[PDB]
């Protein structure tokens, strides 16, 4: 039930409705071999 | 070597209906020539 949450957070659409809203950044997980969760983050320049 | 096992009923499985459909389409798509109107790829452009 927590793996379904992490899976729906990487490939689904959770957290509903809007993500990416912590200082123009994002942290998305990446699990591997059933026994570890590693991370990778996103950023952006200031358009708009 | 304990790389990746998936659940029963997952689409990634080698015993899934997706694997059966992949086997079936791979053995099916060459029965009639590509010129023919009875070819599987020509009568169904969604597969």
């Amino acid at each position: 039930d927590i793996q379904a949450l992490i899976a729906a957070e990487i490939t689904g659409r959770l957290p509903t409705p809007d993500v990416y809203n912590d200082d123009n950044k994002l942290v998305i997980p990446a699990i591997n071999t059933g026994g570890k969760i590693t991370f990778s983050e996103l950023a952006k320049t200031q358009s708009d | 070597r304990a790389e990746k096992f998936v659940a029963p009923g997952a689409v990634s499985s080698m015993f899934s209906p997706a694997g059966y459909l992949t086997e079936l389409y791979r053995e099916a798509r060459g029965l009639h020539p590509k010129d023919s109107d009875r070819n599987l790829d020509k009568r169904r452009q969604d597969l």
